[PDB]
């Protein structure tokens, strides 16, 4: 029986807990808080704006996410950044999708 | 008198929002009596050309045309022929070009390949190519940038699309970007922006630099604070 | 005929672009299903070397991967039981063909697991009198793989229903892939034609949108249909039972679960 | 009378390992008493000819006339002249064959780029590109081998050479070999052979492997604190 305390989707923290049960006796059960953080290793300060360089710092405040920028992309919401595309002398300002198969129109 | 007609690519369909159809005619002498009236699949001509080109290095003349057709009509798939009536032609000639029904819509698999380590070791220059594969139809348009502003067209070259040997239904294309080695040192964000019909938002982007595409080292700083929580 | 509990304890959607052995010499136009593309069966030299030290590790490894593939298939096709069961049947026959070495995939696993099984049976069954070749090993032990992978299926959601293989492995891999493609195409065609008859044959923007979607789907599936049809035409003279039948009528008649009729398949593809 | 005598390409020279000169007649009615021959310097005349077809849908006489002659003869400027003696023209149709001496000779720079990480993450295929840049004659031949054994020609596709934008004299070309993703994970070594005139050994081989672009250094630093 694993209970999920909090879960920040775009940070991918997944703070969970479970009470392991030993033989019946005066209480010696080990309470544990189990987290599973997926570091990107390739994302930027903005995951949407390509101009920002690679981010080395990886900040994970547990209390801040239990209750802004983050590292992991989401599969539900869209990340759209404005991008310039030029054909000839003039230019047209167009949208783009940073990641594929995430929130394509249906 | 030989006429060459270039079909309008989807980049002109989307960016310009007006499909201009032209058919440059080489090996034609300067007479300046050109009236190109584009015709539909029926016998009714729709529009005439707006501007033409006269100057040529080889003292020749090109009878380029122009017409404005609604995008839905162009996507429908009727036959568009530029009916040239120039006095230089001994006899009228018809060139038949239209949107070919029978081409699939496969989502392109856009990937960015970092330059090889040997090319960086040569210290002369680096080439950045974009792996755009598995797209249908064959038409494609890709543009490179650097930190946001567009690069010159003379800096990047686009190769002609070819059918994929593994899957005949899809096509692949390549486009390299020649950059200096000192540009790769303390590398700026080089982007591969390509437009195609099968994309969800019609434009996708891939970004590479020194520390992302085949990095030598993974410099990461991982801090956790307040492990007790609340 | 659900398996016993103790053995149970012991044990995109892009058809094109996959790798096929000698695509131009033979098998011209065959399409690998996404389920086969995402098959949970990867055999490497390290795994074979680690599983050849002790007797029984390689076969149990194969059963474990079959169980994992069954669990993945059941978690994917959770909505419909028939589609999940047919996916299980197709994956079982696929892994059987890979074991027998008849797989047309260009992956090293398909061309190397037969050699691994030959070596394992040779180094361990010198005097055991059990068959040492892959074909007879699959023939005698086809039930064990079935029971193990049914155990793997049952662990996903505790499903009481059980099904037998029912003469699926001896069908060639092309014919099974063709049947799977036909089932998917016929189901999607029934859905699309029902929607089109509902919205356009009793507003204009909805009719135009569904017409564009239908034209795109038809343009993809017509190229797929032509590729599979020419492949079938190159590979139908070997078997006399399927030599005299067109692909569409073969899908309509000899395939019970395809649910393909004249209007569903032939009237829209063969015209 | 279209006697289009296109010289064989360098890729054709190192493909069949034989130099076959071409002198083919196009758009001409098929006749007889056609004594084709090759005349070179010092009056040498050695020839073997085959592939004669009387009937053609386009009513064009084949007259293929392919003869095997050593590469050093081409390297010596022997000016191979075709001498098709057709009936309509009593004089032989002289069509010389020689290398266009005077062109720039720049050796290509072969770079075997590794496959993209996202494509391998998709676990579908593994396309390894062979970027060949910097050759002036624009006569390049690309062939792939695995473990020293050449692959089938249909697994790899090579694009036609096109001029480089920065260097007008130099040309560049690319080719991709598509294999399975777990085939790439197996550890097989793929060799890209690039054949060109300007190379000192006329060929150049580069080897790609799993360990060609791996991160040489990992700088993970696990820092955990119980204070804000
Ligand atoms: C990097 O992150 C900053 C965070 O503030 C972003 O700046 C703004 O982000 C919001 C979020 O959608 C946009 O609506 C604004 O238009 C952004 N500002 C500007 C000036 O574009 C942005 O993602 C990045 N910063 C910049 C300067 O681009
Ligand atoms: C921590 O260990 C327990 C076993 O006591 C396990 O159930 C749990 O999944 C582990 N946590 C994580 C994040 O894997
Ligand atoms: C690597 O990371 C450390 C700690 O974040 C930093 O001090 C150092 O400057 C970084 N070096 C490079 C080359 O990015
Ligand atoms: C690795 O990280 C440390 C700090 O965590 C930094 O001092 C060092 O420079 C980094 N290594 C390199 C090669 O930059």
């Amino acid at each position: 029986e694993r209970i999920v305390l909090v879960d920040n989707k775009c940070k991918c923290a997944r703070i969970t807990s479970r009470i392991i049960r030993s033989s019946e006796d005066p209480n010696e059960d080990i309470v544990e808080r189990n987290i599973r953080i997926i570091v990107p290793l390739n994302n930027r300060e903005n995951i949407s704006d390509p101009t920002s360089p690679l981010r080395t710092r990886f900040v994970y405040h547990l209390s801040d996410l239990c209750k802004e920028t983050c590292y992991t992309y989401d599969r539900n919401k869209c990340y759209t950044a404005v991008v310039p595309l030029v054909y000839g002398g003039e230019t047209k300002m167009v949208e783009t999708a940073l990641t594929p198969d995430a929130c394509y129109p249906d | 008198i030989r006429v060459f007609a270039i079909p309008p690519s989807f980049a002109s369909i989307f960016l310009t929002k007006s499909t201009k159809l032209t058919c440059l005619v080489t090996d034609l002498t300067t007479y300046d009596s050109v009236t190109i009236s584009w015709t539909r699949q029926n016998g009714e001509a729709v529009k005439t050309h707006t501007n033409i080109s006269e100057s040529h290095p080889n003292a020749t003349f090109s009878a380029v045309g122009e017409a404005s057709i609604c995008e839905d009509d162009w996507n429908s798939g009727e036959r568009f022929t530029c009916t040239v009536t120039h006095t230089d032609l001994p006899s009228p000639l018809k060139q038949t070009i239209s949107r070919p029904k029978g081409v699939a819509l496969h989502r392109p698999d856009v990937y960015l390949l970092p330059p090889a380590r040997e090319q960086l070791n040569l210290r002369e220059s680096a080439t950045i190519t974009c792996l755009v594969t598995g797209f249908s139809p064959a038409d494609v348009f890709v543009q490179w940038m650097q930190r946001g502003q567009p690069l010159s067209p003379e800096k990047y070259v686009t190769s002609a699309p070819m059918p994929e040997p593994q899957a005949p239904g899809r096509y692949f294309a390549h486009s390299i970007l020649t950059v200096s080695e000192e540009e790769w040192n303390t590398g700026e964000t080089y982007t591969c922006v390509v437009a195609h019909e099968a994309l969800p938002n019609r434009v996708t982007e891939r970004t590479v630099d020194k520390s992302t595409g085949k990095p030598t080292l993974y410099n990461v700083s991982l801090v956790m604070s307040d492990t007790a929580g609340t | 005929k659900c398996p016993t509990e103790e053995i149970c304890k012991d044990f995109r959607n892009n058809w094109l672009g996959s790798s096929v052995k000698n695509f131009s010499s033979d098998n011209k136009g065959v399409l690998v299903p996404p389920r086969r593309q995402s098959l949970c069966l990867r055999i490497t030299l390290q795994d074979f070397r680690t599983k050849k030290k002790k007797e029984g590790d390689f076969e149990k490894f194969i059963y474990s991967y079959a169980s994992s593939e069954a669990r993945k298939l059941r978690t994917i096709h959770n909505n419909n039981l028939e589609k999940a069961h047919q996916a299980i049947r197709y994956s079982f026959a696929d892994i059987g063909n890979i074991i027998r070495g008849d797989d047309m995939m260009d992956t090293p696993t398909s061309k190397e697991t037969i050699t691994y099984l030959e070596k394992v049976l040779k180094i361990y069954n010198e005097n055991n009198d059990k068959p040492k070749d892959a074909k007879k090993w699959w023939t005698e032990n086809r039930h064990h793989v079935w029971e193990a992978m049914m155990c793997g299926y049952q662990s996903a959601q505790k499903d009481n229903q059980c099904t037998g293989y029912g003469n699926i492995d001896d069908i060639p891999q092309f014919l099974r892939w063709f049947r799977e493609w036909g089932t998917y195409v016929c189901e999607e065609s029934e859905k699309n034609m029902n929607t089109l008859k509902a919205v356009c044959f009793p507003e204009n923007e909805m009719c135009s949108s569904t017409l564009k979607k239908y034209e795109e789907w038809y343009n993809k599936r017509k190229t797929e249909w032509t590729e599979q049809s020419i492949k079938y035409n190159n590979d139908k003279i070997n078997y006399t039972d399927i030599k005299t039948l067109s692909p569409s009528e073969y899908l309509i008649e000899k395939c019970p679960e395809c649910k393909c009729t004249k209007k569903n398949l032939q009237d829209v593809f063969e015209l």
